[PDB]
């Protein structure tokens, strides 16, 4: 048995935000349910709690303490995790689960969900610009920078060249705005042979920006 | 075998039958009063501790008065008790399993009317006692069916 | 409850056996402690439900014991998908629900010499707005790596299944009037496998 | 709705039947009446150097407390698998009580133990006596409270 | 344990359930014939007096039709009757209280509908029958069940 | 005595209650899963032959995990299974009457909702199974059980 | 609305209970732990004439398979009665296993033989000797598949 849900997504600072999980395939009310955040690089944080069938007694996480709610609609088969002035630690992956709590079974969460990312941010999406880096055996370089935390794709050459190239998941920045670099290394031979060109498409403003970096 | 034994009664009782605990078989309480209803339960079921404990208070409450050593019970342990609670109880705890020690258990009261349900014992597990949370579901089951005694 | 994995990161082979330590501080109830794996995109898996136990779906390379304090969870033989996240797990104190820091477990090799390279910025970029250079390794191992920067004297992908050896960079940021000042930057980077350090430096111009 | 909790108190059922109570890991007390009382322990040191005790003088004696007797009856009686051989050291000269074993077999015996009060390997305790004696109205029963289900299960 | 044994039923009953006593079986009377819902509290309960009886007269039957010494019973004692009942009459007479001995029974007739009811069976102490206005509320407490027998 | 154990439930079920039942101890079929309500009669039931084998299939399960000889079924067996009904079976057999021999059970599927109900079990007499229509009725008996589910 | 049979394997109850399986009325099977098996046959012949045995040393010589003494000891206990004369015999030696019972009374062995491979009377059969005896895997569950209340019952 699977559980489906959506939401999540890019949200303002100081706005409001509803996570839905739905139910299919199993009795719902005879069961309790966590909710359930995980943050870039560290373990998982729980978020909220809720018992079974009564609606009675709710835990939340002693960190987050105030700003959260926690429901669930039996006629539906939904839980809603109402959420208010939303704050900039809030940027994770969530996971809604399910478990039961008796004295025969012990505690476990068996079924899971997908995973639904959660973002705050100021600016909205701006174009990257991308930089070049060109230098036995040699490396050379298409930088983007000054890039928003949606992904990207960026590629060599039209992806004719699909060996050795390291892509750099983004990192946490200062002003907030992420950028990442790729690097591809090819012996001596090849340099000044095969024409590269840094392609950089972006689906939010849907950029599309080909650079042919040569001397 | 099945135990066979019965409820006394008492005489200030304000229903024709349910036991009434006095203030000297608890600790740190006063005399509690169940109701008849709930105490109905226990001659229809085998798989409950409480009525067991009621059914030995109250024999000892008439070998005390009506008789004047302990060959008593040797020859009267079976139609009080279950010998195979004993048992499972000792098989969960050799299996590192929460069990029951048979001394203090959690019911559910009502604010106005004082009906009340059947006890069951609160569960251990190595020398530690549980929190209330471990076992929710139970303490919110037994709620649901309370909205099926209103029908 | 402060609940901790150790080690931090292990770093096996297949062949062999190997165990992982979760430690609490408060007494642990066996009956409430549970075992999660935790891989790249699919969602976290059920390990072990119950201190030692068995779930539906689940290889019998695993095992678990342990009492009191100290948890193990021992592996008689690796897979080549066997090398994820994984988390240990107790219900009720404080919070309810308290999960692990987190544990890796990484393949065994011999060490390698890493490959550096020095990007410094263009002309162009005086319309970037804030000059940046690049300090940029490839194909180096172990893991221990330090990297500093000297004046007159970060970003990591994942382990890989073709090679299994780890890249990294370093994007040194300063402001158009500031890099003004200097001439003269250098990148130094150290690591176990080579003792002596090994410093690169450019000269502006 | 709300949720509350009741704790029996066993004292009061005294003389009907018999009481047990837990100090630590290698002790035991057991209550029948108002004032008598056993001591059930573990300890390393040997006491009864008399290799010959018969049973049969024992309820023949009729001196004896026979509301007692009963319960180390069954002690001896329920546990399994006993070769009924030697190293029976039991004493009772001068109406005293004492009862004692080699531990050095001990499954059945410590499995006994672990019914009378309360993985199923043969567990070896570093212990290697058995002490029955007599002892006096003292407040054993702290550590946890008494509870008669402990002989119910052994009968 | 528990006892398991079920009912032979006859030929001509109306019901398939139900049995129907001989008029050799009692003393001074005729054969009777209980109602198959009265009889399918039997299997339903463990304090009752006369569902064992009809368990013994089965096994009587059947014994002396389908075969040609006494160890069948010695070995089929537990598989028809229940020894804690007789445990708590015995203890009940011991302590002086007035106890049933499977000797003589009362019942409630409904002349026109022909239902009856479970036989709870007839108290004796001390070599004295009881009298019928003693347990008066228990021959009204059953009554008040065909009222919930109209439903 | 009677029996007390319970059943341990599983990970990945429908619903709270109800055993599923694996691939490994059947023939000539998968893994089969009963319903929730099917299962709740197991413990208010005392002639079920069917139940016995789950308590006892959940015994082993869970003696082979939480483990690492053969005295734990001995003092085990009454918790898990009722003697009464061996005794009885071998009574109803050495009368020469078709009996059980918890071998082969039949139970009665329904296509849509799967409510399938607690099965009794196939017969026999001298080495020769049964057929179909020698217990129609009770295949019908059932039926009429079901019909009153809906209610 | 529609019927269906389900037919259930005993075969994973291994070690957690002995099993039992019949091929013909001349010997039964019996079979505990991964391998260990036990023949019950019917013979009118005599493979051993030794004239002493006795059961004291046999659990006290204490180097035999103690999880298999079990079954023969309740086979030894649950005949009703028994004859003065010790017209049954035994013989281990060599670590191996022979009981031999001279049928040539065997009411209470018939009886046993009905239950643990499962009208009252003293009909006896022709033959005049049961041997018991160790054995290997081989094959003596077709004709009826095993089960275990051959011996739940007789506990
Ligand atoms: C032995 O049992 C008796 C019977 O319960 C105990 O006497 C009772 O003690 C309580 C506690 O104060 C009183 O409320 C009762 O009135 C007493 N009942 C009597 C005197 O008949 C007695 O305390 C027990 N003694 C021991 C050493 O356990
Ligand atoms: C449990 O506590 C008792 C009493 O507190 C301990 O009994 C001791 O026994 C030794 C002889 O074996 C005496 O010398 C001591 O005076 C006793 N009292 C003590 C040590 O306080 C008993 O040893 C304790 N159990 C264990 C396992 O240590
Ligand atoms: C002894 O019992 C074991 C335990 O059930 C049997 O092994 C099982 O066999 C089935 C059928 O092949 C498998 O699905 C299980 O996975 C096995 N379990 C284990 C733990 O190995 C074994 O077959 C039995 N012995 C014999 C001779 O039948
Ligand atoms: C339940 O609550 C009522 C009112 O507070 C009280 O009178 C009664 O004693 C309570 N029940 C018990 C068992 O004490
Ligand atoms: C029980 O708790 C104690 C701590 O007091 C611990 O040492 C022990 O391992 C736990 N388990 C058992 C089986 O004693
Ligand atoms: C129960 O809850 C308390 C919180 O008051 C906590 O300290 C304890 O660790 C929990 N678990 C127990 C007592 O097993
Ligand atoms: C215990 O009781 C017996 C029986 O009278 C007596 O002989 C013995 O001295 C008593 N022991 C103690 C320590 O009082
Ligand atoms: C234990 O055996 C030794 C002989 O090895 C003997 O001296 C001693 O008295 C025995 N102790 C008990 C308590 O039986
Ligand atoms: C008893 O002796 C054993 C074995 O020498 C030892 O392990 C144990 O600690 C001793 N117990 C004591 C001294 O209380
Ligand atoms: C009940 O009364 C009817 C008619 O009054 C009679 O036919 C029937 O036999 C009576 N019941 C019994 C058990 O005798
Ligand atoms: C019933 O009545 C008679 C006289 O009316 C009386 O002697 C008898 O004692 C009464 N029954 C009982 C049990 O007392
Ligand atoms: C009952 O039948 C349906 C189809 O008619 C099937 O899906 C289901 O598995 C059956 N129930 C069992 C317990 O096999
Ligand atoms: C039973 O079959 C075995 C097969 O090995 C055979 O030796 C024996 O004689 C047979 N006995 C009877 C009575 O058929
Ligand atoms: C039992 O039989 C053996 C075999 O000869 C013999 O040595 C022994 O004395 C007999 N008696 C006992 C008690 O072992
Ligand atoms: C049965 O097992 C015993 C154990 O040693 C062995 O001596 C004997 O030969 C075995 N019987 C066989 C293999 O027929
Ligand atoms: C077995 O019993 C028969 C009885 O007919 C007897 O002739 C034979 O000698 C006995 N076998 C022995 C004692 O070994
Ligand atoms: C054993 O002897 C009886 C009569 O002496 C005979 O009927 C039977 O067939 C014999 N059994 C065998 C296997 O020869």
């Amino acid at each position: 048995v699977q559980l489906v849900q959506s939401g999540g997504g890019l949200v303002r600072p100081g706005g409001s935000l509803r996570l839905s999980c739905a139910a299919a395939g199993f009795t719902f009310k005879s069961y309790s349910m966590n909710w359930v955040r995980q943050a870039p690089g560290r373990g998982l944080e729980w978020v909220s709690s809720i018992t079974s069938r009564g609606g009675s007694k709710t835990y939340y996480a002693d960190v987050v303490k105030g700003r959260f709610t926690v429901s669930r609609d039996n006629a539906k088969q939904s839980l809603y995790l109402q959420m208010n002035s939303l704050r900039a630690e809030d940027t994770a992956i969530y996971f809604c689960a399910r478990s039961r709590h008796s004295t025969s079974q012990p505690s476990y969460m068996d079924v899971w969900g997908r995973k639904i990312t959660v973002i705050v941010s100021s600016a909205s999406t701006k174009g990257p610009s991308v930089f070049p880096l060109a230098p036995g055996t040699a490396a050379l370089g298409c930088l983007v920078k000054d890039y928003f935390p949606e992904p990207v794709t960026v590629s060599w050459n039209s992806g004719a060249l699909t060996s050795g190239v390291h892509t750099f998941p983004a990192v946490l920045q200062s002003s907030g705005l992420y950028s990442l670099s790729s690097v591809v290394t090819v012996p001596s031979s090849s340099l000044g042979t095969q024409t590269y060109i840094c392609n950089v498409n972006h689906k939010p403003s849907n950029t599309k920006v080909d650079k042919r970096v040569e001397p | 075998g099945t135990f066979t034994w019965t409820l006394s009664d008492s005489e200030g009782n304000e229903t024709p039958g349910g036991y009434c605990l006095t203030r000297w078989m608890l600790i740190e309480a006063e005399l509690k009063c169940f109701g008849n209803t709930a105490v109905a339960k226990c001659n229809e079921k085998h798989d409950e501790e409480f009525c067991d404990m009621l059914r030995l208070f109250d024999f000892n409450k008439q070998a005390i008065r009506r008789l004047k050593s302990i060959q008593l019970i040797n020859k009267a342990v079976n139609a009080l008790i279950n010998d195979q609670l004993i048992m499972k109880n000792h098989l969960r705890d050799i299996m590192c399993i929460p069990y029951c020690n048979y001394s203090k258990y959690w019911y559910l009261n009502h604010t106005s009317s004082g009906r009340t349900s059947l006890p069951k014992c609160w569960l251990i597990s190595n020398g530690s006692y549980l929190n209330e949370t471990q076992f929710s579901d139970d303490i919110e089951q037994q709620a649901d069916n309370m909205i099926t005694e209103m029908l | 409850i402060v609940l901790t994995q150790s080690p931090g990161t292990l770093s096996l082979s297949p062949g062999e056996r190997a165990t992982l330590s979760c430690r609490a501080s408060q007494s642990v109830i066996s009956y409430y402690v549970a075992w999660y794996q935790h891989k790249g995109g699919q969602a976290p898996r059920l390990l072990i439900y119950g201190a030692s136990s068995r779930a539906t779906g689940v290889p019998d390379r695993f095992s678990g014991s342990g009492s009191g304090t100290d948890f193990t969870l021992t592996i008689s033989s690796l897979e080549p998908e066997d090398f994820a996240l994984y988390y240990c797990q107790y219900y009720g104190s404080s919070p309810l629900w308290a999960f692990g820091q987190g544990t890796k477990v990484e393949i065994k090799r011999t060490v390698a010499a890493p490959s550096v390279f020095i990007f410094p910025p263009s002309d162009e970029q005086l319309k970037s707005g804030t000059a940046s250079v690049v300090c940029l390794l490839n194909n180096f191992y172990p893991r221990e790596a330090k990297v500093q920067w000297k004046v007159d004297n970060e970003s990591v992908t994942e382990q890989d299944s073709k090679d299994s050896t780890y890249s990294l960079s370093s994007t040194l940021t300063l402001s158009k009037a500031d890099y003004e000042k200097h001439k003269v930057y250098a990148c130094e980077v150290t690591h176990q496998g080579l003792s002596s350090p090994v410093t690169k430096s450019f000269n502006r111009g | 709705y709300e949720l509350q909790t009741l704790e029996l108190n066993m004292e009061t059922l005294n003389m009907t039947m018999p009481l047990s109570c837990t100090k630590n890991s290698s002790h035991h007390y057991i209550r029948v009446g108002n004032e008598t009382g056993l001591e059930l322990t573990l300890t390393n040191t040997s006491i009864i150097n008399h290799k010959f005790c018969n049973l049969s003088d024992a309820h023949k004696k009729n001196l004896y407390d026979h509301a007692l007797m009963s319960i180390i009856s069954t002690f001896h009686l329920s546990i399994p698998n006993f070769n009924q051989y030697e190293a029976m050291s039991c004493d009772f000269n001068g109406g005293k009580i004492s009862v004692q074993y080699n531990l050095s077999v001990a499954n059945g015996v410590l499995q006994t133990f672990m019914r009378m009060a309360w993985n199923w390997d043969c567990i070896m305790t570093s212990y290697q006596y058995l002490i029955i004696q007599n002892t006096t109205w003292e407040d054993h029963c702290q550590f946890s409270r008494p509870s008669p289900i402990g002989y119910l299960g052994l009968l």
